[PDB]
């Protein structure tokens, strides 16, 4: 179990294929709740996500946080991890401890092109954080009048 | 084992400091207790001595 979270760690293909093809669990995780696929969105490895979506990796993982891999996507921003992870029917209003959906983070980390892939999944703009504040508060908050006026087109 | 966990500060996971500002990744303090009025074992807390 370790060992595929480590090779998932270092960014190795073969190793982590022979892992799971092994008989390994594919959704193994530390105390703290990592799965390989929270890895695999955090360092943008695509081939890893890919992989694990086509054995069957977990869709919905919940580390102590709440953080799920598609969070991680907006975040760092991260091309088509979001969207193969979308495909594979990833939940659009995840709320997290701390309330903030995915929609909140890529807004507020400038990743214009995130915002709009969830947004075409049919995302709740009119989401609300545990402070009360939407997305749109947290894009004025970055100062972002392009990123503004595209959430507001929506709403 | 035989160790303290006194922690008076807030975390930071490898990028923004949370200094007196909103981190969105600094968490935040401990957690509150939630003395609920009559429900079960879940939520019937109990006090203990060693």
């Amino acid at each position: 179990g370790k060992k595929l979270l480590e090779a998932a760690r270092a960014g190795q293909d073969d190793e982590v294929r022979i892992l799971m093809a092994n008989g390994a669990d594919v959704n193994a995780c530390d105390p703290s709740g990592i799965t390989p696929l929270h890895l695999a969105a955090d360092k943008g490895h695509l081939e890893i996500v890919e992989v694990l979506l086509k054995y069957g990796a977990d869709v919905n993982a919940m580390d102590v946080w709440g953080r799920t891999p598609l969070h991680l996507a907006a975040f760092t921003g991260h091309l088509e991890i979001v969207e193969v992870l979308l495909k594979y029917g990833a939940d659009v209003n995840a709320c997290d401890l701390n309330g903030y959906t995915p929609l909140h983070l890529a807004a507020g980390r400038g990743h214009l092109e995130i915002v709009e892939v969830l947004l075409k999944n049919g995302a709740g703009v009119n989401a609300q954080d545990k402070f009360g504040k939407t997305a749109f508060d947290i894009s004025i908050d970055n100062g972002n009048e392009d990123l503004a006026e595209i959430l507001q087109s929506s709403s | 084992p035989f160790e303290r966990d006194i922690s008076t500060e807030i975390y930071q996971a490898g990028s923004t400091p949370c200094n007196g500002v909103e981190g969105f990744n600094c968490y935040f303090p401990l957690q509150s207790y939630g003395f609920q009025p009559t429900n079960g074992v879940g939520y019937q807390p109990y006090r203990v001595v060693v």
